[PDB]
DNA sequence: AAGTACTTGA
RNA sequence: AGGA
DNA sequence: TCAAGTACTTTTTCCGG
Protein backbone atom coordinates (compact mmCIF):
# COMPACT_ATOMS: atom_id res chain seq x y z
CA UNK A 1 0.00 0.00 0.00
CA UNK A 2 1.42 3.90 -0.52
CA UNK A 3 2.09 5.92 2.02
CA UNK A 4 -0.19 8.79 3.07
CA UNK A 5 3.33 10.96 2.57
CA UNK A 6 5.56 11.01 -0.49
CA UNK A 7 9.24 10.99 0.61
CA UNK A 8 12.44 12.63 -0.28
CA UNK A 9 14.60 10.51 -2.34
CA UNK A 10 17.88 10.60 -4.31
CA UNK A 11 21.29 9.97 -3.99
CA UNK A 12 23.72 11.38 -1.26
CA UNK A 13 27.73 11.21 -0.72
CA UNK A 14 27.82 8.93 3.14
CA UNK A 15 30.91 8.12 4.06
CA UNK A 16 31.93 5.13 6.51
CA UNK A 17 33.46 6.01 9.33
CA UNK A 18 36.42 4.61 11.44
CA UNK A 19 34.41 3.88 14.64
CA UNK A 20 32.97 0.56 13.93
CA UNK A 21 30.73 -1.55 16.77
CA UNK A 22 33.05 -5.07 16.68
CA UNK A 23 35.88 -2.38 17.58
CA UNK A 24 34.26 -0.82 20.68
CA UNK A 25 32.23 -3.99 22.18
CA UNK A 26 33.51 -5.59 25.74
CA UNK A 27 32.44 -7.26 28.38
CA UNK A 28 34.14 -8.26 32.05
CA UNK A 29 33.28 -10.52 34.99
CA UNK A 30 36.81 -11.13 36.56
CA UNK A 31 39.93 -11.00 34.87
CA UNK A 32 43.39 -9.24 35.41
CA UNK A 33 44.45 -7.05 38.12
CA UNK A 34 46.90 -4.54 38.80
CA UNK A 35 50.14 -5.58 40.79
CA UNK A 36 50.39 -2.26 42.98
CA UNK A 37 46.88 -1.74 43.42
CA UNK A 38 45.39 -5.43 43.00
CA UNK A 39 42.38 -3.32 41.07
CA UNK A 40 41.05 -4.61 37.86
CA UNK A 41 43.53 -3.34 34.40
CA UNK A 42 42.71 -0.67 31.64
CA UNK A 43 41.50 -0.95 28.40
CA UNK A 44 39.60 -3.59 26.21
CA UNK A 45 42.88 -4.77 24.67
CA UNK A 46 44.27 -5.45 28.28
CA UNK A 47 40.58 -7.07 29.18
CA UNK A 48 39.97 -4.54 31.70
CA UNK A 49 37.09 -3.56 33.86
CA UNK B 1 47.77 15.33 71.72
CA UNK B 2 50.04 13.34 74.42
CA UNK B 3 48.92 10.10 73.24
CA UNK B 4 48.45 9.71 69.45
CA UNK B 5 50.70 13.17 68.07
CA UNK B 6 53.10 15.14 70.54
CA UNK B 7 54.94 17.96 68.91
CA UNK B 8 58.35 16.00 68.67
CA UNK B 9 56.94 13.67 66.37
CA UNK B 10 57.11 15.94 64.00
CA UNK B 11 61.14 15.60 63.64
CA UNK B 12 61.95 11.87 62.16
CA UNK B 13 64.34 10.05 64.16
CA UNK B 14 63.55 6.56 63.16
CA UNK B 15 61.90 6.08 59.75
CA UNK B 16 59.59 3.15 58.06
CA UNK B 17 60.22 1.30 55.79
CA UNK B 18 57.36 0.41 53.27
CA UNK B 19 57.09 -3.10 52.38
CA UNK B 20 57.00 -4.40 48.88
CA UNK B 21 53.49 -4.33 48.61
CA UNK B 22 53.94 -0.68 48.91
CA UNK B 23 57.23 -0.25 46.40
CA UNK B 24 56.41 -3.54 44.13
CA UNK B 25 59.30 -4.56 41.70
CA UNK B 26 57.84 -4.83 38.13
CA UNK B 27 59.77 -7.59 37.02
CA UNK B 28 59.83 -8.14 33.32
CA UNK B 29 61.23 -11.80 32.77
CA UNK B 30 63.44 -13.67 35.16
CA UNK B 31 66.84 -12.47 35.13
CA UNK B 32 65.69 -8.33 35.30
CA UNK B 33 64.67 -6.23 38.29
CA UNK B 34 62.29 -3.29 37.53
CA UNK B 35 62.45 -1.67 41.35
CA UNK B 36 60.36 0.85 42.24
CA UNK B 37 60.80 4.84 42.40
CA UNK B 38 60.44 4.15 46.37
CA UNK B 39 62.98 1.41 46.68
CA UNK B 40 65.16 3.87 44.61
CA UNK B 41 64.25 7.18 47.03
CA UNK B 42 64.98 4.78 50.28
CA UNK B 43 68.50 3.40 48.38
CA UNK B 44 69.03 7.27 48.04
CA UNK B 45 67.82 7.84 51.75
CA UNK B 46 69.83 4.80 53.29
CA UNK B 47 73.26 6.02 51.27
CA UNK B 48 72.93 9.75 52.17
CA UNK B 49 72.57 8.44 56.06
CA UNK B 50 75.22 5.89 55.72
CA UNK B 51 77.79 8.53 54.48
CA UNK B 52 76.47 11.03 57.31
CA UNK B 53 76.86 7.94 59.30
CA UNK B 54 80.60 7.31 59.08
CA UNK B 55 80.93 11.05 58.74
CA UNK B 56 80.44 11.77 62.38
C1' DA C 1 40.93 32.45 37.39
C1' DA C 2 40.63 33.56 41.56
C1' DG C 3 41.99 33.23 45.79
C1' DT C 4 44.63 32.27 51.12
C1' DA C 5 48.40 33.51 53.74
C1' DC C 6 52.39 36.04 54.59
C1' DT C 7 55.50 39.79 54.55
C1' DT C 8 56.82 44.94 53.43
C1' DG C 9 57.37 50.15 54.01
C1' DA C 10 54.35 54.52 55.27
C1' A D 1 46.20 10.79 19.09
C1' G D 2 40.46 10.48 18.85
C1' G D 3 35.22 9.50 20.33
C1' A D 4 29.89 11.21 23.24
C1' DT E 1 49.62 50.38 62.87
C1' DC E 2 47.63 49.14 58.02
C1' DA E 3 47.38 49.25 52.66
C1' DA E 4 49.67 46.81 48.99
C1' DG E 5 52.62 43.47 46.79
C1' DT E 6 54.81 39.38 47.85
C1' DA E 7 55.04 34.00 48.27
C1' DC E 8 52.35 30.53 46.46
C1' DT E 9 48.40 27.88 46.36
C1' DT E 10 44.74 25.18 43.32
C1' DT E 11 40.91 23.23 39.93
C1' DT E 12 39.05 22.14 35.24
C1' DT E 13 32.66 16.05 32.30
C1' DC E 14 33.00 11.02 30.57
C1' DC E 15 35.18 6.99 27.56
C1' DG E 16 44.23 4.10 21.74
C1' DG E 17 50.35 3.63 21.07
Amino acid sequence: KKLMAQIFFGPTYYQRLRHMVDDKIHARARGPMQVLTRQPVEGRSRDGG
Amino acid sequence: NEVFSRPEWMILTCLPVPPPPVRPSISFNESQRGEDDLTFKLADILKANISLETLE
